[PDB]
């Protein structure tokens, strides 16, 4: 996951 | 947005771009009134960043955009950076936005409003179109 | 709030 | 990145169903949307997820986080504005  | 399409210019008039001092777009946000923008807490906005309202094409020099300074950053006290929960920040603008055909506010829901699974909604932005 | 002057086309 | 503003329509999911993708990472102040052939992606963060209610566009989510590759078959995760709006109202009233 990754911040968007 | 991956596999989206180009918007009609001006048709999402609450959408703002958050830019750093170099002019780099790093996050979106939404106007909720002339003085306040909602964005994500994890965007890490500071008072050195700029809110750009009224923009469609970030490559154009001819759009009548508003570059608005930020007075204060209000990160929600419940934001948890470890889990990215409660991911909301309010920005109080130093200079009010001037509302127009291309700049205006989105509505906020009531706390008790219901948005059912399966409802079709819309998202907008200048994020990557391909990874 | 919530009613754009320029209508979106989806 | 694109110069011009993009849009996409996409469906809301329930948190119970979103947990099939993301497990215990999904909290009550999150709402999932997508897995429908589109995805929000890096640089969209902070922007709106809006739904039309009684003829007006209403802010339901704030683009937050999702797949590191912006997979169009995985749901994106948005901050759930109904869980947060009381704080918004308290902040505006006090400032």
């Amino acid at each position: 996951s990754w911040p968007w | 947005i991956v596999n989206g399409e180009e918007a009609v210019p001006g048709s999402w008039p609450w959408q703002v771009s958050l830019q750093d001092k170099t002019g780099f777009h790093f996050c979106g946000g939404s106007l909720i009134n002339e003085n306040w923008v909602v964005t994500a807490a994890h965007c890490g906005v500071t008072t050195s960043d700029v809110v750009v309202a009224g923009e469609f094409d970030q490559g154009s020099s001819s759009e009548k955009i508003q570059k608005l300074k930020i007075a204060k950053v209000f990160k929600n006290s419940k934001y948890n950076s470890l889990t990215i929960n409660n991911d909301i920040t309010l920005l109080k603008l130093s200079t009010a936005a001037s509302f127009s055909q291309t700049v205006s506010a989105v509505c906020l829901p009531s706390a008790s409003d219901d948005f059912a699974a399966g409802t079709t909604c819309v998202t907008t932005g200048w994020g990557l179109t391909r990874y | 709030c919530g009613v754009p002057a320029i209508q979106p086309v989806l | 990145t694109p110069d011009r503003l993009q849009q996409a329509s996409l469906p809301l999911l329930s948190n119970t169903n979103c947990k099939k993708y993301w497990g215990t990472k999904i909290k009550d102040a999150m709402i999932c949307a997508g897995a429908s052939g589109v995805s929000s992606c890096m640089g969209d963060s902070g922007g709106p997820l809006v739904c039309k209610k009684n003829g007006a566009w209403t802010l339901v989510g704030i683009v937050s986080w999702g797949s590191s590759t912006c997979s169009t078959s995985t749901p994106g995760v948005y901050a759930r504005v109904t869980a947060l709006v009381n704080w918004v109202q308290q902040t505006l009233a006090a400032n």
